[PDB]
């Protein structure tokens, strides 16, 4: 139990890891498409008032 | 998700009790959450037990419970510590290096920005850490100014007069121009469009800008705004070149700016030079003639409030062609001859709040010393000039720093380009003081200008001290000196020549009992800047640091062109001040 | 601009059915089960065939956000189902969430109201509006 | 996906940190990692760590866990690693045979190309291996050709004369056409459409094309085009057959072509012959012999640049019948009197960079020195010639080296052809040299010639050489010897008839100089072949072997056809050439 228990350890902390990594990205995408759709609404709305 | 503030080296790590919440990596933020009492981080989710109705903060109590952070009292049988192996739980732990020192860091962020030792952590720390600082210290005054009471009118006297009552549990802000109000009209569903206010004591006397009619349930307060994270360093590094780079050198020279070309060469040729101008040596004529100078070359006139940047624009439309120029100015009545909102243009002038992010060739940042390390960065990061005037002088006005309660913020340490202008020393020189005679500049000059400021045209005799005493009996936020509002219409009295000359005053509510009294306008000495008068009178009231600062009180005594009246209480200055004095009736 | 044609339809519907003694709602709305919405919506599809198809879809309304006028949709107006209108419309809005986003550019108000006219002779189906030159 | 260089046995691996990354055999990949220090490979997908926030790009420390690769501290606990066996795990590796020797491929992909030693591996190399060598110092020249700096123009003084700017950072190639630049006009959008142009001191002067108005803010660019990787090799088997195969031979004959006829059997005897090719000899007139030798041959007219192969243009459009030429040019002026873009034509003239793939009865390849291993391949895989003629000499100018820095590399090692020429000899030889007198072609044939060049006419005693010392100052790209400008004028003046013979100098800025102050044309020792004058003159400047080696210096000599002016400031050929000494002024 001093290196099994701690072979189970490290991949508890290695899943955490990549799923808080995936969650970080999916985070930065929403921002990039936020921007995006913002800009493409005030970029079209000024050819028709 | 960023590159954490000491290291660089990306993290995910923000520490959450912390002021303004700094990307902090894997060692580094242990360091920080191990020696500060900030025990909230922030990762990519917040760093507490999530089981229902937990209260536990600290990052040490946490372990990692499945799926989420659990205590232990809350854990499940499997467990481990988020807080452990000298590392905080964080992204990129790996890539991470850690700060051999973090105690500077710990320092600034557990500062309560209270003595002048933070300024000197705040202009001592490197680049990232003194725009940490700056930002942590505009936020929290910002903060704290919404933390006083409401400014609520109640009852209606008369034109410029009113009575203020106020909110309850929170002390009341001082009563002059240096902490601007902002009221709303409250209507059936919400409050809105009253305009910046002033309040003082009358009764207290309200200073607006428009005109307006205030009834009754109207209330002011310390507006604040969201202060945005900083990305440009104060000053870019410096290069010297071998040429005049991207600049065209002038055909044919005017008289008035042949002494201001000589400076011109190596401005043009160097990256950024800072500026020792004394007040009113042509510091305005002299980023106007760069125009002259290069009339292509397009010029961002840029101040930390929009009339110091007039002076910029009072020169602009005589000098200037004004199909150039234009005046950026947000949705304040101020300059409007140019064309405002106009960025494609040859002569661009704005206030450090409005400037949009372009480029430019050369800057000129008028009043370097008002500003602080956050508006000195904040133009790097609106506009990358090939080439940087700083218009300025660290012997001049600083900010006023309301949480600066113990000692008096050094000349040096105002910010970042007031630093090194007094260890390298300045670039170039004006030792024009186009306004001061002979008994002002060469005073001034041997004071804090190493005696290369020299007089202009004579010793007019017209500027006089008295060796005097004074009584001081003080208010919330002011002092009144009896014998000296005594002194000054006793000499007025007999020498009515005086009479024109504007009364200056450190406590601008003083001379409000002057004005009473005898009705000559008023001086503010921390806003005596730009503007000048043949004829003042001044009392200086009080001795402590407060008022008679070597170089604080050094604009008020520059504004006289031919002559001054000060009646000194103060000694450590008046034994130096070579003017007369005169009986004392 | 005229789109409500609620007097037009219990005018006819007291011509030529006079003696049909069942309440007629001209717009479903107001009706109490699905099945006086059938019963509505069948008289509301014969007398949706008079009137000009120019005046049907989105009505829109120009709306103030963030001191900028837009052009969003603010109800509806079907042939079957009469004239129905939006419940939470919030003109002089300050900033906008992602919903918000979501639901502003998918809607075709914007859009349309934003492209040059189309003719197209190909087809008998009404065409609207033409997004781009080619 | 394909085989590797040496082994040929297929394989998927590819060098990563390896110039033009070649296909690499897996054991003979192993090798060339561990002795190189290219340790990234890329199969069909990358061998880099897949975890994210990784950076190791080393084979070695890479394992395989599952579907990826993985280094020591990123993997799963089972795992397979890559790096085993001195095999890393690739495509084929059963079917693979290594290479005992490889440090000659590791110092070839190790090589910045900087002495002659690097040339000399690159020739003494076998086919695939010399042809990635050539391969890799074209792309690797072209890469350095774009990172220096940019040729802006800020200022328009007047025809072609300008005032330049450029980049900071990074320097400035040389100021000569050897590396002709190519601009494009900025607008709004982007930069397109100004032209290919050459920059030498003035002030700078511009030699553009085409007519032009060169206006600010354009700059040039040293534009860079992809290298493709070559299939063909440079040479073709060689095969002696028994008979004349393909063609009929010529009934009647011309005396112009009688000493052609003599070696145009042994041409059509076997598949590639090889010429010993003086200049001056008729070359072009031999080449355009097969033509009037073989009227139904399908011949191709090729060269290193279209104004070489207009030297065959030039003699196509007397004895050639314009019913059946074609020029190619790819969409800069040239001789277009033939019908363009026709591939399906009898005679064909085009340079070896725009020629389509076709097959042709009997190919002529002008000017074979300059034309390295890289274009000496780039015809085999165009065309798959029945026969084959080298028009040429390796005592013959060659292409520039610009990143040949110490070491001059031997004529014999410019390429394969060139290099069996020395070896095996050539198979052809013209005994007439059309041009050069008795006092030229004897001193040049016991040069480098072997003594088997003979005189045609006369010693026309119009050859004058002149013993004398000279100080050189030298610039940025050139070298001007004062005393020679000094002694050229001195000598021209005692004789009018002198003043019709042009200049020639290896370094063209010096010779700028010297047009300033006599008027008469320049000349480029690098370029002077193809044109040929009477009367001609040149200074040596320099003994440098640069300049004045024996085999550079051998065409500016031979340029006169009666008598030529050289003054030597040496004395490694003044002794050996025979010309007349006289007084020096
Ligand atoms: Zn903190
Ligand atoms: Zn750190
Ligand atoms: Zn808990
Ligand atoms: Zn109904
Ligand atoms: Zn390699
Ligand atoms: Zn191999
Ligand atoms: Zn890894």
């Amino acid at each position: 139990r001093d290196a099994a228990m701690q072979r189970k350890l490290e991949k508890m902390a290695d899943q955490a890891m990549t799923q808080m990594y995936k969650q970080a990205r999916s985070e930065d995408k929403r921002a990039k498409v936020t921007s995006a759709m913002q800009t493409m609404l005030f970029t079209m709305l000024r050819k028709l008032d | 998700v960023g590159a954490c503030v000491l290291c660089n080296s990306q993290t995910s790590l923000r520490c959450g009790a912390c002021i303004r919440r700094p990307f902090l990596c894997c060692k580094c933020c242990y360091d920080h959450v191990i020696s500060t009492s900030h025990k909230l981080v922030l990762s990519v989710n917040p760093y507490v037990c999530n089981a229902p109705g937990c209260d536990v903060t600290d990052v040490t109590q946490l372990y990692l419970g499945g799926m989420s952070y659990y205590c232990k009292s809350h854990k499940p049988p499997i467990s481990f510590p988020l807080c452990a192996n000298g590392q905080v739980f964080g992204l990129y732990k790996n890539t991470c290096v850690g700060s051999d020192n973090v105690t500077d860091f710990n320092a600034i962020a557990t500062c309560d920005w209270t003595n002048a030792g933070d300024y000197i952590l705040a202009n001592t720390c490197t680049e990232r850490l003194k725009l940490f600082a700056a930002e942590t210290l505009k936020a929290t005054e910002e903060t704290f100014k919404l933390s006083y009471g409401i400014a609520t009118v109640r009852e209606v006297l008369s034109d410029r007069e009113l009575h203020l009552s106020w909110e309850v549990g929170k002390p009341r802000p001082p009563l002059n121009r240096n902490y601007v109000f902002t009221g709303y009209r409250v209507t059936k569903n919400s409050k809105v469009q009253i305009g910046e206010y002033t309040f003082e004591k009358g009764a207290v006397v309200y200073r607006g800008t428009t005109t307006y009619k205030l009834n009754v349930g109207d209330y002011f307060v310390l507006t604040s705004h969201t202060v945005m994270p900083l990305s440009a360093p104060t000053l870019v590094p410096q290069e010297h070149y071998v040429r005049i780079t991207g600049l065209y050198p002038t055909l044919n020279i005017s008289d008035e700016f042949s002494s201001n070309v000589a400076n011109y060469q190596k401005v043009g040729m160097q990256k950024y030079s800072t500026l020792q101008g004394p007040p009113g040596t042509g510091k305005s004529h002299f980023a106007i003639g760069l125009a002259l100078y290069y009339p292509s070359a397009r010029i961002v006139y840029t101040a930390c409030s929009h009339a110091a940047v007039d002076a910029l624009c009072e020169k602009a439309l005589k000098y200037l062609p004004i199909d150039k120029c234009s005046r950026i100015i947000p949705a304040v009545e101020c300059f409007d001859k140019f064309k405002v909102n106009s960025t494609l243009e040859q002569y661009v002038f704005c206030t450090v709040n409005a400037l949009p992010e372009t480029t430019a060739d050369i800057v000129v940042f008028d009043e370097i010393s008002m500003a602080t390390n956050y508006d000195l960065s904040v133009v790097n990061a609106r506009l990358r000039a090939k080439h940087y005037v700083y218009i300025g002088d660290p012997a001049q006005l600083p900010a006023p720093r309301t949480l600066l309660t113990k000692g008096t913020l050094e000349p040096e340490y105002f910010n970042s380009v007031c630093r090194l202008m007094k260890t390298i020393g300045p670039d170039m020189f004006l030792g024009t003081c186009r306004r001061c005679p002979a008994e002002i500049v060469d005073t001034v000059s041997a004071l804090v200008y190493d005696n290369k400021l020299k007089a202009h045209k004579d010793k007019s005799a017209q500027c006089f001290k008295m060796f005097y005493k004074g009584v001081i009996t003080h208010d919330v936020s002011s002092a009144i000196n009896r014998p000296q509002i005594g002194v000054v219409r006793e000499f007025l009295t007999r020498n009515p020549a005086w009479r024109k000359a504007v009364f200056i005053s450190p406590y601008n509510s003083q001379n409000a009992v002057a004005s009473k009294i005898l009705g000559l306008p008023t001086q503010t000495v921390d806003s005596s800047q730009g503007s000048e008068y043949d004829y003042v009178i001044f009392t200086q009231t009080t001795e402590t640091a407060h008022s008679c600062n070597v170089n604080r009180f050094n604009v008020a005594i520059t504004r006289a062109k031919v002559g001054i009246l000060c009646i000194m209480s103060d000694r450590d200055l008046y034994d130096k001040l070579q003017f007369t004095s005169l009986e004392i009736p | 601009l005229k789109y409500d044609f609620t007097e037009e339809r219990l005018k006819l519907f007291d011509r030529y059915f006079k003696y049909w003694d069942q309440t007629y709602h001209p717009n479903c709305v107001n009706c109490l089960d699905d099945r006086c919405i059938l019963h509505c919506a069948n008289f509301n599809v014969l007398f949706s065939t008079v009137f000009p198809p120019t005046s049907f879809g989105p009505l829109v309304r120009k709306i103030f956000v963030d001191g900028v006028p837009f052009v969003v949709s603010t109800g509806y107006h079907f042939r079957e189902l009469g004239v129905v209108h939006n419940q939470d419309v919030n003109l002089h809005s300050s900033r906008l969430s992602f919903k918000e986003l979501l639901v502003y550019a998918a809607d075709p108000a914007m859009h349309a109201a934003s492209g040059n006219l189309l003719l197209d002779k190909r087809t008998t189906c009404f065409s609207v509006a033409a997004l781009t030159n080619n």
